[PDB]
């Protein structure tokens, strides 16, 4: 399998950008395999 | 979602 | 072959290509999420980049050298996801992070939903520094997604 990279852009902050999405506060756990899960 |  | 910037991580077989993720080149080191490459070597032009460090629990891997990204979310300010979705140009999305509260401290987290191959897209502070990578997260009850701001140790 050929895994390769290709440039996609410069890393720059955009002035006057679209502000979207909420800001949830969640209780989560992280297992040794790198998986997050919600604490119920 | 890695969680489309 | 290691110029600074954001990059797509692609795979090709006999047919076309598929974008499996994204990563950041900084200080001659390529940074992405472990689940994107599983530490496989990466072709960059005519060259080969080899895995240097990684951690499955953090879901991170670096190529060519140690993890270089050390900027941290300030816990207060809005950030930008520099999303690089498959088949779409890079775009900046500004958001105020929420929080993953864990037994081992809090982690900023962004409630933005993109295809699997967007994994590894960088999250930026107002100075343009990479405060972490997008794409290791949880699905909440309504089906939407929340990604940790995953940052390594330099």
């Amino acid at each position: 399998v050929d895994m390769y990279i290709e440039r996609a852009g410069d890393i720059t902050w955009e002035k006057d950008a679209e502000v979207t999405g909420n800001s949830p506060r969640l209780d989560v756990a992280l297992d040794e395999s790198g998986d997050f899960s919600l604490v119920e | 979602k890695k969680k489309x | 072959e290691t110029t600074d910037g954001v990059y797509r991580v692609m795979t090709r077989r006999l047919l076309g290509s598929t974008q499996v993720g994204v990563g950041v080149m900084q200080e001659g080191v390529f940074h992405t999420m472990w689940h994107v490459t599983k530490g496989a070597a990466l072709r960059s032009g005519e060259g080969r980049l080899d895995p240097y460090w990684g951690d499955v629990k953090q879901d991170l891997v670096s190529y060519c050298g140690p993890w270089k990204l050390d900027a941290a979310w300030d816990g207060l300010s809005e950030v930008q996801l520099l999303a690089v979705p498959p088949g779409e140009r890079a775009k900046n999305i500004q958001t105020l992070p929420g929080i993953f509260k864990t037994k081992d401290g809090d982690i900023g987290a962004v409630a933005l939903d993109y295809p699997a191959g967007t994994s590894g897209s960088p999250i930026l502070d107002k100075c343009g520094r990479v405060i972490g990578l997008y794409g290791n997260g949880v699905v909440i009850k309504n089906g939407s997604y929340v990604s940790a701001i995953t940052q390594g140790k330099r």
